[PDB]
């Protein structure tokens, strides 16, 4: 301690008596076996003497491996000024299992001892540092709870980690922390801090000794911030018949607004059971308690997904060695082919489709057109797949859904317009009418995979026009009218008329989609079936070897994140001329009868694909090779070559 | 001894010194000159520049910013003394201090609890504005147990009775009677604002909060406007229906109930005075200004005065500039190739005609409506977005994303009184402006009927949830329509091509057809324009007039109401005869007297664009040419 | 007494309105049979004190009386909603309304839709002189 | 007709001091004018006392005409002139004017209590049995007065470019009921009034006051 | 009445009667004490407690 204020931690809940009991007739806390002194000493020992043996430089960026990890963390804290120390419960478990167990089972008691230990170490060292408040230790990566509904009541008020998807986040709730009372006779002022969730009012003035003259001034008090996170749990242990689970989380004073709807997170927090009043106006409480999680730590990192927007935005994400490795990979000649083959390793020989998916993941170049007065430009890449229910179109959509962060899924008629855009529901914890988002908005800066796009009624299909054209969503209903942002990438999958591609019909009628809807797509892949014995034999061997069973996903994630962070391709003169020529030629070829015609929307599609290829190469400059690849992909997809003026 | 708030009193003294000593460049007492106007009734606020305050005394400005809530009453008292020692304002009159030009601006997402009680400025979009009710600021109560008068008890954004009767031997804490004739009130309005489009994070609804406008700021924010509110984030207690117990306030006196009166249950809670502490963040805006003012400073003369010298000189130059028509077209749509007729029509829509009411009361429509129907990917949505972005009071909506209530209006009941607030719809927010309906054909008849009534009688009648009203909606319509089957057919009529109801179509002043002719020259030109736009983003746009200048010119010209001279009448009738003779091949739609009315409105719009006081044969000729070009022939094999 | 023309647009079910009640004290069980209820829309405030305390020195409580249901002389009563005649409503106007209280043999005498003439007492509800409704001294009128 | 219309213009021309006093203290000056006009009309026609025993003095041609959007707490308890269009108009309800009560403990008839527009008259004890018993209105002996509640909003023609019309409630008493109809364009001279019962003293409510206009004069323009 | 009412009509205003059987009573005596005759001043009436 250096005189810096010790900030109250609402995430730990209202304090307790902290009663101490001697176990002999050593000095544990009542109901626990923590022994604050021993716990603090052991945590200081862990913090000053922990080395991760099998750590990796890739895993730990900006950290000297040999030097104590959390001491380096304290150095970073001193450099920056944010008094939050993120500690790994797995590291705690490895160092001392008993300390890990005590932390897990008694968080509200153990954690403040960790705060004391960390502050002692951090002010014994760096004795001149300035911080707005003492350091707060945030544990995380507890032993994952597979299914949150396997939690028994004997697991209440203890630390757990869950994985979920953020469905909704409420407005900020001002939580009082220090009531400011003032006498209405002599104006003497006093302050009362939250004792155990209750503020014992003065009841008598300490200046004029008048009884019940002290009025609580609301706006001269000290307040905290609270937020309610409605998170749909994403359990990995799903027993027969169990349905999706929605859980309530509460974030306090710094984790507020740190997660937006659509974000997949690992939340570490205290499992809290609370009473429910039978009525809002009575103090009777039902004998059955409803549970919710008090959040301690958000974790946006997952090993089987790409990097989120926040992770990409953060600068110190890659080491210099990793950056150089990524640059080398981009410097390789066939990086495009390598990444495409990396995509979906279990699906055989869809090279063009996987290239389209890769360009979709990389996106285009985000551009600002505010000055032009032109309206936002969609930098996302929309892809349609077409083929009977015998091809891997649905498998590709599922793979993209399981891969990308902010991935939403829809299928057939299981969706509606309001359920894809927004609606109004009475929040069943505040009894207030709150607005809720649809799948498209939940996948705002991600991908919406829409299977069975053909069997999708016009009422819900017509919403996608606005999303795929302007990236906005102007909901104008009774209560409030507002223009939400859905900058989503559409990955649609549609079946041919009569659920098979009959070679007696032309492509447009076989597809059976409006010209406007098809033009809104910048890629269309007709997953036709070639009656090739070679293809059939290769696929059969592939599947049998799959039954009796590379470019690593980690470096794939790193490449995509680096490209999004830094590479911002721009148009060169040769690329501009190539694009103009390509658009003219595309119009000429597509001016036939049954072919999918071409429009300025197709020109913009070529522009986006060229920018995506430039990103794939880390070029930062769109040029002739990029334009040529865009043209070749846009042709091979939709198979302009195999077609003819006599379409069919 | 009535403990003194020394910090606040020091702030009051310093602020009074600032008022009575600060001077402008001229060297006179600017705030003395301003307070000279405070003597008049219905005028009780003084506007003070935070820039001026910071210049005069940085420490005072920082103190005010960091302790605004606690010191604000003292600043008001300082201003009251400043006004009194000069003039003879009524003794009971109150004065308020509005602050403006605060250097820093925060985001509604950043309005955390740490911002409570300290000065801040935010930008928001007004959703709806409640009426102007008197509010209780300090009431004098009567005790019903001993008839003791407890005087000047403040109200903390809630009806607060005296915590205890003054009489020492009387512990009355319940039975008080407010004395209205002795209490003081202030003007009060609650306005719901929401987060602007730019500030939205990913996948989030625009956060909404209500701001409280006190005296002299009480009818300055209107629904749909972008406004900067400067004031103080506050917390107002609320009885929230939280099922779970939370924070509670109770007395520290260690009383306990005797047998038969055990202080338990509801009796125990009422004895201990347990009351839940639930709060909601509210904004107490001391001033409101437009986020992007049109003028640096509602008839033509008033607009002229509101304009600055430089702004008026620019407007006069543009008015005197021949070729202003083409200049404005290019500036409005620099990034759209071709479609000169469409650009001209949209410009004439933005300008509008002169609405009139006959002696019998018939309201002759004065604003023109334009519908663009064309092949896919022909810049219809782009025209709509251009107009929405440029024009003020320019609402945008899709064909099927809106309901009738969200497209015309809705009714809610004032949560603070018996009256009814009207949640304006898109056609109301676009009042005296433009409404851009994209995918116009794809709209249900249940909404097309509302749009038709709007375009018909320039009004929206609402009879819902206990209130009847007749809102005015003088909004032009810009529609985008897809032909049946998607592609326009040149061998059919416009009615056969589009599926808009005949009453809807009949009153569209202009109908522009954008047929996607697969022509090499146009393909190359459009490709060049698009690739140039995507290569040279910030450059490549050279609009001879900036959008702000065009907006100011529109606001000035709209105040002009062109006449129609006898020569103009003769030319008009001759042109109508010529158009009828054209009607007599087959046009995509016939020519009726509605075409004559549209032509008259277009001529008025041209005269207004040139700011002429008389409609001229040149304007009439331009309108007739535009209409004739719009009406295309039906080519058949 | 007023005679008015109208049309019945509704007719509530026929329910039982007490004309006499017998109230029994909880302590001494003594009764106050045959208390004459007023006719129409009006309530009765029960006695607060058992007047028959002379039968014994120890006293009965405050507000001791419970109404005995089986000792009540009830009658049929009905509520109807009269609406002004459509040919009587002026051109641009709303149809005025009135509430009708019907008694023993006026119950079910008319049904919704009948154009009727009602002769009755113009009376206001008398039920104890106790957001909207900003008026004061206004009570629900009825015939 | 029980009503007498007096031009404020002539009132100021002849006796200007009362003209100045009128807007500041409308209730008291109107009551005094009521009594004076009653005495004068009685002197002119002594036999008229048997007709309503009460005369209402309406004021016309108020110089300053406010607007519904421009009514602020500064105007409270003053005779303001406004114009508007009636949007709603409830039926002519009967209101208590000189209420008599029955003590439902001895059946004595508690005498006539003048009913004010701002407070529900409630008696104390019964003068006979000195009981605070429930009491109940004696409709047979009570004398009533017509009460109509209208809502007048800003004329859409007068509403500004960007703005929604604002509405104020008004009360018509015993001579003005059904003097206006929904849709009528009316000038209303009346007391912007606040102190009857309108105060959001409930939880989840700013201490704002509802307001009404005690219509003293109505003039349709058509 | 303390009893947790079960929704019935509440017990009367003054419902409590002493149960003389269920009481613990003790002896209690009242004595009169007088100022000692010597302690009384010469001309003075004795005090009593
Ligand atoms: N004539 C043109 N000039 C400039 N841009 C055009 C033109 N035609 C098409 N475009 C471009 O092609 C896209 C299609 O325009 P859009 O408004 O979607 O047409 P539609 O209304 O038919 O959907 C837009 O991004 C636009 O910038
Ligand atoms: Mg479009
Ligand atoms: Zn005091
Ligand atoms: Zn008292
Ligand atoms: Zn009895
Ligand atoms: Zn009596």
């Amino acid at each position: 301690v250096r005189g810096t204020p010790v900030r109250q931690r609402p995430d730990l809940g209202s304090a307790q008596k902290g009663l101490q009991v001697d176990l002999q007739s050593k000095l544990v806390i009542w109901g626990t076996d923590v022994n604050v002194a021993a716990c603090k000493e052991n945590f200081q020992r862990f913090l000053q003497r922990f080395i991760d043996p099998l750590a990796k430089e890739e895993e730990n960026v900006g950290i000297d491996i040999t030097e104590p990890l959390y001491m380096q963390r304290l150095g970073e804290i001193n450099v920056i000024g944010e008094p939050f120390l993120n500690v790994n419960c797995e590291h705690i478990k490895s160092f001392d299992k008993n300390l890990y167990r005590q932390l897990i089972s008694y968080p509200q008691e153990v954690i403040p001892t960790f705060d004391m230990a960390v502050n002692e170490i951090f002010f014994d060292r760096y004795p001149d540092s300035i911080l707005e408040h003492q350091i707060q230790v945030r544990p995380f990566n507890a032993l994952k709870t597979k299914n949150m509904r396997n939690l028994n009541p004997e697991d209440i008020d203890q630390l757990i980690t869950i994985s979920g998807m953020v469905i909704r986040t409420s407005q900020l709730i001002p939580e009082m922390q220090e009531a400011f009372f003032q006498c209405q006779v002599c104006a003497h002022t006093t302050r009362v801090e939250m004792d155990r969730g209750r503020i014992a009012e003065p009841s008598v003035c300490g200046r004029c000794h008048t009884t019940h003259s002290m009025a609580l001034i609301h706006n001269r008090s000290l307040f905290s911030d609270k937020q309610m996170i409605k998170l749909q749990e994403s359990p990995e242990d799903m027993p027969a018949g169990q349905t999706p689970h929605t859980v309530i989380l509460f974030a306090h004073n710094d984790l507020v607004d740190k997660v937006q709807p659509g974000d997949r997170v690992n939340v570490t927090g205290i499992y809290r059971a609370v009473p429910i009043r039978v009525n809002p106006r009575v103090s009777n409480v039902k004998s059955v308690y409803k549970t919710h999680i008090d959040v301690i730590h958000y974790r946006k990192t997952d090993a089987k997904r790409l990097h989120g927007l926040d992770e990409e935005a953060e600068q110190k994400l890659f080491s210099e060695k990793r950056v150089e490795l990524l640059k080398e990979l981009s410097r390789k000649p066939d990086i495009y082919e390598r990444l495409a083959s990396a995509l979906a390793p279990s699906i055989y020989e869809h090279e063009d489709i996987k290239k389209g998916i890769l360009l979709q993941l990389f996106g285009g170049t985000r551009k600002d057109f505010s000055h032009t007065g032109r309206g936002k430009f969609r930098a996302e890449i929309n892809i349609l797949l077409c083929g009977d229910p015998g091809t891997s179109k649905s498998q590709l959509l599922q793979y993209v859904y399981n891969l990308v962060p902010r991935g939403q899924y829809t299928s057939g008629k299981g969706s509606s317009a309001v359920g894809l855009t927004a609606y109004v529901m009475k929040d069943p914890e505040t009894r207030q009418l709150v607005l809720q988002t649809g799948a498209l908005v939940l996948s705002d800066n991600g991908i919406c995979c829409i299977d069975e796009f053909d069997k999708m009624n016009e009422s819900t299909r017509s919403v996608l026009h606005e999303v795929m054209e302007q990236q906005t969503l102007s909901i104008a209903k009774a209560g409030i009218i507002c223009q939400l942002n859905a900058r989503t990438s559409v990955l649609a999958a549609a079946n041919p008329i009569e659920s098979q591609w009959n070679p007696k019909k032309t492509t447009i009628e076989n597809i059976q989609l409006p010209h406007t809807l098809l033009s809104r797509f910048d890629l269309i892949f007709l997953m036709l079936d070639p009656q090739d014995e070679a293809y059939d034999r290769r696929l059969a061997h592939h599947l049998v070897a799959l039954y009796y069973q590379l470019l690593d996903m980690a470096v794939l994630k790193d490449y995509i994140a680096y490209a999004h962070s830094t590479i911002m391709p721009r148009l060169s003169e040769e690329a501009s001329q190539a694009l103009i020529e390509a658009y003219v030629d595309m119009r000429k070829i597509g001016s036939s009868r049954g072919m999918v015609s071409a429009y300025p929307r197709q020109l913009e599609s070529l522009i986006r694909l060229a920018e995506a290829h430039a990103k794939v190469r880390l070029s930062n400059k769109v040029e002739a090779i990029d334009v040529e690849e865009a043209k070749r992909l846009h042709r091979e997809a939709l198979k302009q070559s195999a077609t003819d003026p006599r379409t069919g | 001894l009535e403990v003194r708030d020394e910090v606040a009193e020091k702030c009051q003294k310093l602020f009074l010194d600032f008022l009575e000593e600060f001077q402008s460049s001229d060297g006179e007492i600017k705030y003395l000159q301003l307070a000279e106007e405070l003597i008049r009734p219905e005028r009780n606020t003084l506007v003070v520049s935070f820039v001026d305050l910071e210049q005069f005394n940085q420490q005072l400005s920082t103190t005010i910013q960091e302790e605004f809530y606690r010191v604000y009453p003292y600043l008001c008292r300082a201003l009251k003394t400043f006004v009194k020692d000069r003039k003879e304002i009524p003794l009971a009159k109150d004065f308020y201090v509005a602050f403006q030009d605060l250097p820093t601006r925060h985001k509604i997402r950043e309005l955390t609890s740490s911002r409570i009680g300290l000065l801040t400025r935010i930008s928001g979009q007004v959703v709806r504005t409640h009426p102007v009710h008197p509010e209780l600021v300090s009431g004098t109560f009567l005790c019903l147990d001993c008839q003791t008068v407890i005087r000047d008890v403040e109200q903390q954004f809630k009806y607060t009775q005296p915590n205890i009767c003054r009489n020492p031997v009387c512990a009355n804490r319940r039975r008080f009677l407010l004395d209205t004739n002795k209490s003081r009130f202030v003007d009060f309005q609650k306005v719901r604002i929401q987060e602007t489009q730019a500030e939205l994070p990913r996948g989030s609804i625009p956060r909404s909060l209500e701001v409280i406008l006190r005296a002299e700021a009480v009818e300055s924010a209107q629904a749909g406007d972008k406004c900067d509110f400067t004031g103080t984030l506050i917390v107002v207690p609320d009885v929230s229906k939280l099922s779970t117990p939370g924070a509670r306030a109770e007395t520290n006196s260690r009383v306990s109930g005797v047998d038969g009166y055990e202080t338990e249950g509801i009796r125990g809670l009422r004895a201990l005075g347990v009351r839940d502490l639930s709060y909601r963040l509210v904004f107490l805006a001391c001033c409101v200004a437009p986020t992007n003012p049109r003028f640096g400073g509602q008839t033509a003369e008033s607009i002229k005065n509101q304009m600055t010298v430089k702004e008026w000189e620019k407007v006069f130059e543009m008015s005197q500039d021949k070729n202003l028509y083409h200049n404005l077209c290019t500036s409005l749509f620099p990034t759209i190739h071709g479609n000169d007729e469409v650009k001209r029509g949209v410009l004439l829509m933005l300008f509008g005609g002169v609405p009139k009411t006959t002696g019998e009361g018939t309201s002759l429509r004065g604003d023109i409506n334009v519908c663009i129907v064309g092949d896919p990917s022909t810049a219809k949505s782009q025209f709509l977005k251009h107009v929405e972005e440029f024009s003020p009071r320019a609402v945008y909506t899709s064909g099927k994303a809106s309901s009738a209530a969200g497209l015309t209006a809705a009714v809610v009941r004032d949560e603070e009184s018996h009256e009814f607030v009207i949640e304006a719809g898109a056609l109301m927010l676009a009042d005296n402006g433009v409404c851009c309906i994209d995918e116009f054909d794809k709209m249900d008849v249940r909404d097309q009927v509302a749009i038709h009534e709007a375009m018909e009688q320039q009004t929206i009648s609402i009879t819902k949830a206990g209130v009847k009203a007749t809102l005015n909606a003088r909004t032009s319509i810009l529609a985008a329509a897809n032909p049946i089957s998607g592609h326009y057919d040149r061998s059919k009529s416009l009615k056969q091509n589009i599926n808009l109801s005949a009453p809807i179509m009949s009153r569209f002043d202009l109908f522009f057809i954008l047929v996607d002719e697969c022509n090499e020259v146009t393909d190359y030109a459009i490709a060049r324009r698009i690739v140039d736009l995507h290569s040279r983003i910030e450059e490549s746009i050279d609009r001879v007039y900036s959008l702000d200048d065009i907006r100011r010119y529109l606001l000035f010209a709209r105040q002009f109401k062109p006449k129609i001279s006898k020569e103009s009448e003769d030319f008009i009738v001759e042109q109508y005869k010529h158009l009828r003779q054209r009607d007599g091949t087959k046009s995509s739609w016939r020519i009726t007297v509605r075409q004559l009315e549209s032509m008259i409105r277009l001529s008025e719009a041209m005269a207004r664009m040139h700011c002429c006081d008389e409609v001229q044969p040149k304007h009439v000729k331009e309108a007739f040419r535009l209409l004739n070009k719009s009406i295309i022939r039906v080519e058949t094999p | 007494l007023v005679k008015i023309p109208g049309i019945i647009i509704a007719a509530s079910a026929v329910r039982a309105k007490a004309t006499r009640i017998s109230i029994q004290c909880r302590s001494c069980r003594n009764t106050l049979t045959n208390i004459a209820m007023r006719p129409g829309l009006e309530g009765y405030a029960l006695p607060r004190k058992c007047n028959t305390d002379q039968a014994g020195r120890p006293k009965c409580p405050l507000d001791p009386y419970f109404i005995m249901p089986d000792k009540c002389k009830c009658v049929d009563f009905q509520t109807l909603k009269l609406q002004e005649l459509p040919d009587a409503v002026p051109h641009g106007e709303m149809p005025r309304h009135m509430q009708l209280y019907c008694d023993r043999y006026l119950c079910d005498k008319v049904v919704p839709g009948n154009r009727v003439t009602i002769m009755g007492i113009y009376s206001i509800k008398k039920f104890g002189l106790t957001r909207d409704r900003v008026g004061v001294g206004i009570r629900s009128s009825y015939i | 007709r029980e009503s007498l219309v007096v031009n404020y213009e002539d009132l100021a021309a002849r006796e200007h001091v009362l003209a100045y006093f009128l807007p500041e203290a409308p209730a008291e000056l109107l009551q005094i004018f009521d009594e004076a006009a009653l005495e004068v009309v009685l002197a002119m026609y002594p036999k008229y006392d048997r007709i309503t025993n009460h005369i209402h003095v309406r004021i016309s041609h108020l110089p300053l005409v406010e607007e519904l959007r421009s009514l602020r707490q500064l105007h409270l308890n003053q005779l303001i002139r406004t114009s508007g269009v009636v949007t709603s108009c409830t039926g002519v309800l009967p209101q208590l004017s000189m209420v008599k009560y029955n003590c439902n403990k001895c059946n004595f008839v508690l005498g006539p209590f003048c009913q004010s527009q701002n407070q529900e008259v409630k008696p104390g004890s019964c003068p006979e049995c000195q009981s605070a018993g429930p009491f109940e209105v004696n409709m047979e002996e009570t004398i009533y007065q017509n009460y109509q509640r209208i809502r007048i909003q800003e004329s859409p023609g007068k509403v500004a470019a960007g703005r929604l019309p604002r509405s104020k409630d008004a009360i018509l008493l015993a001579d003005l009921v059904d003097s206006c109809k929904p849709g009528d364009e009316i000038e209303l001279t009346g007391i912007y009034h606040n102190n009857y019962d309108g105060s959001l003293n409930t939880a989840n409510g700013f201490p704002v006051f509802a307001t009404v206009i005690l219509a003293n004069h109505v003039a349709k323009k058509d």
